[PDB]
């Protein structure tokens, strides 16, 4: 799935009062079971970054954005391989949780979705 | 420059020994694809060593594998292993497998080697049954009669085809030979398509168990995990030595210790137990043509992880719901192994249809809407 | 320490050398023990035990 | 936390006795053993192995 | 996606000092007791319910199908397996 | 009587049938039948029946005078055939084959 | 004489003494029904095997490793 | 299935060659042998055991080679190209009862009696099956089960109506080192030469085991202070970043 997607449908549930009043909790707690922010990991860190699209997303972080990501990886790696857990200031806080790559990538997606669509024009 | 990089045959040993860049955070589960090199090279060097004592001949074939118990020297151990060790691989192919399917081995930029490895399980299923047969038991005669059977489900051809492969009009002499023959060539081709699933794999690097990229933190292949692998390599001979030497016949079936009689059939005629899953599904439809592909769907379902995951993250190390839903598709693919070899009898007909069902309905519907579900939940629990 | 180090172990054909010398001395000693213990394990039962009455 | 001249703190792992002989000598006689036991250990094996090619009982009968 | 030593495909890296020391300076097995027991613990009790529902479950469908079955094939179960074939 | 002639690999069933037995099997109506077929489709000669004993569900060997049609019945998934060699009962298709025969002589057939 | 005969004799009087009741009254039922007439036209024959297995099972478990211990 | 279908299953007995480090007791074998050729033999072949397979086992191998040469084999024919016979040497396979299969379901109401080199691995249960067997015949079958003709009930044969009548009977054999010839005492004998047919290298093989586990578990030992050892440096691995 495209980030585009996932961003558009959170957003339709935002809007809708019932939605969000039954799914904003269930997806606090599934963040909490999930347990990626034992590891300092911010959220987008995680996700797939071997497309063209992430690989230029990636490429047009801010450069202190881009170094500070690279050590979350090292030090979440070091945690992997030693089977133990992040404590202290290591462990991300959830206002540490920022979305620091979603804007980038969804301005990699809005072009590359406008190409495809565009490849199909139709003069009328 | 150093020879190892600059001799180019050392410098293709050196990429993939060496030199490799791995994850410095590879657990002991990325340790079954050294297992199965490692199984596949005793049953090269077994199954060669056999093959000089063996005779393909139906009238000669049960005997001949006598002989090799009692008159050849270390004959017994030579068969047990090989026996022992087809069991063995089967158990690191599956972990092998379910180890890809937890880590998301099979999403981009992996779908090239995964699906050569689908092929791979393929050509080990085929290899282990036809090796099977050449005991020419009870159990070999009648499980090649009941599985070539199934080939006469495809329309128009089907009778013709079985005929073809049987080279007579019923398992007899010429299937001996030519399954001899085919058993021996298999595993080459087998060690090819391993090959090149890892020569595919050598463009994205082994992935790791955070689903990251590892291009920040590479560790050489050796020392490090030469020297893990030594670890897995022996509890793995241990285990090996607890039943080849202690309990060499756990893992049959005494029907097999019975020559093959084409008149009387055995009680219950089964697969292999690393078959018994695919056993189970064809049950499950009533139709043999139906049943047929449903088995054979059960395998290539496989090549569709890489559509039907929509997950924007790699792997299941931080999806507690893609987790419990993973643990319920593998003791689920457990339950169908153990309904393949209980009787056709109530109520295990319908289990076993219930179990079918839910072993498709994973890669069809629970995966992709439990992906996408996560997928929101991630995005809506961290803003 | 420094004595059995520089002697045995520094060089590693004289390492090597020593390893697979040790190896031959386990493997005949090995033996010879393993042989003792399985034959005072099932005393009584085996052939060499009741070959006398025949 | 921003000095990199200040190591940090190994004192957890470090052996006071590093630099001796005794303490590389003991980690190579584990490696000569693993070494030593690897070596007996494939000698059985290709010996009781390869005997299978030698005149088997039948024959020698 | 992955290059080799040297440029290797990482983004830049600046600021990170990493240390360690020697095989031979180090004890092996440090905190190992530590590490079997409490380490342990800690990794499995996170892991447990993942293993025991689909376990459980799955064995309980089984206990429960292979007991009727059994039941079926006696004497008391006749009727009941008339039925059912 | 029913015999057990070896026919490529293949057991061939030959049963010297009786009158009664004929009549039982020329019972059955055939609309209720798996494989409807009546004795007369089957046998070229009332009293041999002459099949390949091979049972049709996967391919195992019935044993001849059990079942609950009193036929054959496969041990292997419970499935039963009758005095005609037609499927009554389990999980087997169609009624077992009839090999191309021929009677020669009226005291030998060729298969 | 055989051993056996007296360890098996000693485990149905005694820890397998439920089962080999049950086995009795089944035979004394079956005997009973095989007399009246009209049985060899019945449906459904009642044999007492199910409990005979019980009962062998039961003097085995009791009565194995007695048995080997005196041969 | 029915648990009759199935047949009772054999308790499990303490043979001698039960326990990973045990052997088979070769006083039962030898004595094994002999209810083998004196009871067993009548109708049941041993194919696959030549003379020379007793030698060192159960016999030596003068009284193996006598026992060969009491028998009279199928030699080369002659110069005329007329059939002769010869005496038995160790090399030579113990002979069968019978010349074909049709024979032997002649001599025993149409039941064939199977080969017995193998029985004790082509049966579930092995020697405790052929011990539960022979020993388990019922002086009257359960009330209600109807044997067919020339079946005997033993509740351990599936279906429970076995072609074989029960032999073994309290002093059919005497056995030449005096011990008490009984039912249980017979049958627990033949059941271990009959384990001993069918897997002859059971005794080596347990020896070998027994180096094989130790070597492979020392191994398995050092194998992990030696990973440990090499992966010290990369588990003890300390960062410190400082944020450009
Ligand atoms: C066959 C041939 C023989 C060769 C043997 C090879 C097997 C080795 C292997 O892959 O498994 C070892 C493997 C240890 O590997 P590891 O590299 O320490 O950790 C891998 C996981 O990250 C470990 O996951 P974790 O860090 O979250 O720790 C969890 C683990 C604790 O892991 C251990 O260290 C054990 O315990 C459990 O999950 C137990 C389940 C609870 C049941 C109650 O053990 C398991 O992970 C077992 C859990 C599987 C369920
Ligand atoms: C039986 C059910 C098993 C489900 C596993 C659920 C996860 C778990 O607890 O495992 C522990 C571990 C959890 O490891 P992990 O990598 O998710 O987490 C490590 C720890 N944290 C989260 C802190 C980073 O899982 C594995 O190691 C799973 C490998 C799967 C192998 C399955 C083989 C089955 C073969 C069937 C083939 C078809
Ligand atoms: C499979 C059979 C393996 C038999 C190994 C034979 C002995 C070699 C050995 O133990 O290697 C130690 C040696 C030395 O291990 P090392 O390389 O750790 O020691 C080098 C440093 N000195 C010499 C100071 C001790 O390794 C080799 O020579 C490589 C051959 C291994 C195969
Ligand atoms: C099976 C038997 C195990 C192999 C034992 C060989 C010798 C072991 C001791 C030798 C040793 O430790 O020396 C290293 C040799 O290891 C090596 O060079 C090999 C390291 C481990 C070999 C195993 C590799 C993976 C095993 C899994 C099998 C793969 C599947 C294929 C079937 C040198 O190396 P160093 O760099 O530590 O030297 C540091 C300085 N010289
Ligand atoms: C092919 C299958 C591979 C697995 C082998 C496991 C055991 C097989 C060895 C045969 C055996 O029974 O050896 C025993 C010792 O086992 C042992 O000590 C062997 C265990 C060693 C494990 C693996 C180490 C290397 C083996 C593979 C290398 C082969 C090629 C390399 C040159 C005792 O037999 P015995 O002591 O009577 O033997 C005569 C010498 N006294
Ligand atoms: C005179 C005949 C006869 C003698 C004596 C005899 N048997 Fe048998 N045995 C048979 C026949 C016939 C069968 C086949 C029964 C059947 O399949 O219904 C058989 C079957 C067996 C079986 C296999 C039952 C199965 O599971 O298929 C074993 C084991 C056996 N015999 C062992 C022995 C041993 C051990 C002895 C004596 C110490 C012995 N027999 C003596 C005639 C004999
Ligand atoms: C992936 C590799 C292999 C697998 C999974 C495999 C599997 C098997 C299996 C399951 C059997 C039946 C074993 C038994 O119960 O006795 C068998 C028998 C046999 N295999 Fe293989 N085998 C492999 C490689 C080979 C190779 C390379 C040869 C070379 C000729 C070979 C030769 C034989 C022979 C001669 C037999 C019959 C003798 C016997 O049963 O032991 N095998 N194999
Ligand atoms: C003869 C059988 C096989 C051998 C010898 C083998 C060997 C290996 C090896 C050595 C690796 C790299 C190390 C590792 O991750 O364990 C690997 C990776 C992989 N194998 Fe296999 N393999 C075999 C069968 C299969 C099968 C059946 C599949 C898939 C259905 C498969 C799919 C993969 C994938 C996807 C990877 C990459 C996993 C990753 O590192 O993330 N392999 N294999
Ligand atoms: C696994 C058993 C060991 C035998 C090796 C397996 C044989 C397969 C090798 C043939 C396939 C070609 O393998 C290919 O070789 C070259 C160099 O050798 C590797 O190339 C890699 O290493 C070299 C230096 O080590 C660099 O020039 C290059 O930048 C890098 O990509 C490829 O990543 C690999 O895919
Ligand atoms: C490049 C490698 C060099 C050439 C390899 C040599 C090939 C053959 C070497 C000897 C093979 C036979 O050598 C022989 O091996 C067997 C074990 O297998 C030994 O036999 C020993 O153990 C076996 C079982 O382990 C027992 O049945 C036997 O009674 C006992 O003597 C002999 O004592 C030895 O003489
Ligand atoms: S094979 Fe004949 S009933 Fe299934």
């Amino acid at each position: 799935a495209s980030i585009t997607s996932v961003v558009k449908t959170s957003e339709l549930i935002l809007k809708s009062p019932l939605l969000s009043k039954i799914v904003v909790p269930l997806a606090k707690t599934y963040v909490k079971f999930s347990g990626y922010r034992q590891l300092g990991f911010k959220m987008n860190d995680l996700i797939i970054e071997e497309t063209p699209n992430m690989q230029l997303a990636l490429r047009r972080l801010p450069p202190t954005e881009s170094y500070d990501r690279v050590y979350r990886l090292i030090r979440a790696t070091q945690f992997s391989l030693s089977h133990k857990l992040a404590t202290g200031n290591d462990i991300t806080k959830p206002e540490e949780d920022d979305h620091y790559l979603i804007p980038y990538i969804l301005d990699v997606e809005a072009e590359a979705f406008e190409k495809d669509a565009l490849d199909n024009l139709e003069v009328v | 420059m150093a020879l190892r990089k600059k001799n180019s045959l050392l410098n293709m040993a050196n990429s993939y020994v060496l030199d490799s860049p791995q994850p410095s955070n590879l657990n002991y589960f990325w340790n079954f694809g050294s297992l199965l090199a490692l199984c596949l090279v005793i049953q090269l060097a077994t199954g060669i060593t056999l093959a000089m004592h063996y005779t393909s001949h139906a009238s000669l074939a049960f005997d001949s594998v006598e002989h090799i118990m009692r008159d050849v020297n270390f004959g017994w151990f030579i068969r047990y292993a090989h026996a022992n060790t087809a069991s063995f691989f089967f158990i690191c192919i599956y972990a092998h497998m379910g180890r890809n399917i937890y880590y998301g081995s099979y999403k981009t930029p992996r779908v090239l080697p995964w699906s050569i490895g689908v092929i791979i399980f393929l050509l080990l299923i085929i290899t282990a049954f036809m090796g099977y047969v050449l005991v020419f038991g009870q159990m070999s005669l009648w499980g090649a009669t009941v599985i070539c059977n199934l080939v006469s489900a495809i329309p128009w051809l089907g009778e013709d085809i079985v005929h073809f492969l049987w080279g007579g009009f019923s398992v007899g002499n010429p299937t001996l030979q030519r399954f001899f023959a085919l058993h021996y060539l298999m595993p080459f081709v087998l060690a090819v398509f391993a090959l090149l699933h890892l020569i595919a794999l050598h463009t994205a690097g082994s992935s790791n168990p955070l689903g990251i990229t590892s291009n920040v933190d590479k560790l050489s292949m050796h020392p490090y995990y030469s020297f893990k692998d030594l670890i897995t390599v022996f509890a793995f001979l241990l285990m090996f030595t607890l039943f080849v030497f202690f309990s060499p016949d756990k893992l049959g079936h005494p029907d097999n210790y019975i020559p093959a009689n084409p008149m009387v059939t055995p009680a219950s005629i089964v697969p292999e137990w690393y078959l018994l899953p695919f056993y189970a599904i064809l049950r499950a439809i009533p139709d043999k043509l139906g049943g047929v592909i449903a088995m054979v769907a059960a395998i290539l379902i496989l090549l569709i992880l890489p559509i039907v995951d929509r997950s924007i993250i790699r792997g299941n190390a931080f999806k507690p719901i893609s987790k419990l839903l993973f643990g319920f598709f593998i003791c689920n693919f457990l339950l169908l192994g153990v309904l393949g070899q209980v009787h056709i009898e109530p109520p295990f007909i319908v289990l076993g249809q219930i179990c079918t069902i839910f072993y498709f309905s994973y890669f069809l519907i629970l995966l992709p809407m439990v992906s996408t579900i996560e997928n929101i939940f991630f995005y809506i629990g961290s803003l | 320490a420094t004595t059995f180090y520089n002697v045995f172990v520094k060089r590693n054909s004289a390492f090597v050398a020593t390893i697979l010398a040790s190896a031959f001395v386990f493997d005949m000693t090995f033996e010879t023990a393993i042989d003792n213990f399985w034959d005072r394990i099932n005393a009584g039962k085996q052939w060499k035990d009741i070959r006398h009455k025949y | 936390g921003k000095s990199t001249y200040k190591i940090p703190d190994f004192t957890p792992y470090l052996k006071k006795d590093r630099n001796t002989d005794a303490n590389r000598l003991f980690s190579y006689f584990m490696i000569g053993s693993f070494g030593m036991l690897s070596a007996a250990g494939a000698k059985a094996t290709v010996q009781d192995f390869l005997s299978n090619m030698s005149a088997s009982a039948d024959v020698l009968a | 996606y992955m290059g080799w030593w040297g440029h290797m495909g990482s983004p830049p890296q600046k600021g990170i000092a990493g240390y360690t020391i020697s095989p031979f300076a180090a004890r092996p097995f440090a905190g190992v007791v530590h590490a079997a027991i409490f380490n342990t613990f800690r990794r499995t009790k996170n892991q447990a319910l993942f293993v025991i529902l689909p376990v459980s479950f799955f064995y309980y469908v089984w206990t429960q199908a292979s007991e009727k079955n059994e039941w079926l094939y006696t004497k008391a179960g006749r009727h009941e397996l008339a039925k059912a074939l | 009587k029913n015999v057990i002639i070896k026919w490529r690999g293949k057991p061939i069933f030959i049963r010297h049938r009786t009158s009664e037995e004929i009549e039982e099997a020329n019972e059955v109506n055939v609309a209720t039948l798996r494989d409807p077929q009546t004795d007369d489709e089957r046998v070229q000669k009332p009293e041999w029946l002459v099949m390949i004993g091979v049972c049709t569900h996967l391919g195992c060997v019935p044993i001849g005078e059990a079942g609950d049609f009193g036929g054959w019945f496969c041990p292997c998934h419970g499935s039963h055939y009758d005095i005609s060699g037609r499927i009554r009962r389990g999980p087997a298709p169609l009624n077992l084959e009839i090999p191309e025969y021929d009677f020669a002589d009226a005291e030998t057939l060729v298969i | 004489p055989d051993p056996a005969i007296a360890l098996h004799e000693a485990a149905a009087e005694g820890p397998c003494h439920d089962f080999k009741h049950h086995f009795d009254e089944c035979v004394e039922r079956v005997t009973k029904a095989q007399e009246a007439e009209d049985y060899d036209h019945a449906e459904y024959k009642e044999d007492c095997v199910e409990e005979f297995f019980h009962l062998q099972h039961c003097i085995n478990d009791n009565t194995a490793d007695k048995l080997f211990r005196v041969l | 299935m029915t648990a009759a279908e199935h047949g009772l299953h054999p308790a499990e007995y303490p043979w001698p060659q039960n326990g990973m480090l045990s052997t088979f007791d070769h006083a039962s074998l030898r004595r094994g042998y002999q209810v083998y050729k004196e009871v067993c033999a009548a109708c049941h072949s041993l194919d696959r055991i030549a003379w020379r397979n007793l030698v060192g086992v159960t016999h030596t191998t003068d009284e193996a080679k006598a026992f060969a040469e009491e028998l009279e084999y199928d030699d080369e024919p002659d110069d005329e190209g007329n059939p002769r016979k010869r005496p038995g040497k160790l090399a030579d396979y113990i002979p069968g009862p019978y010349p074909n299969e049709q024979a032997a379901r002649a001599a025993n109401q149409g039941a064939l009696p199977p080969d017995l080199s193998l029985i004790a691995k082509a049966r579930h249960g092995g020697a405790d099956y052929i011990f539960a067997l022979l020993t388990g015949y019922p002086d009257e079958p359960p009330a209600g089960v109807v044997l067919a003709p020339g079946m005997n009930y033993n509740p351990y044969f599936p279906g429970g109506g076995i072609g074989m009548a029960r032999t073994l009977f309290d002093g059919v054999v005497e056995y030449e080192d005096g011990t008490p010839a009984t039912t249980s005492q017979m049958a627990k004998d033949v059941a271990a030469f009959l384990t001993w047919a069918a897997e002859p290298e059971h005794d080596e093989r347990k020896k070998l085991g027994l180096k094989a586990i130790i070597v492979i578990s020392a191994m398995l030992g050092l194998s992990v202070y030696i990973k440990k050892f090499k992966w010290s440096p990369i588990k003890n691995r300390k960062f410190i970043y400082n944020p450009p």
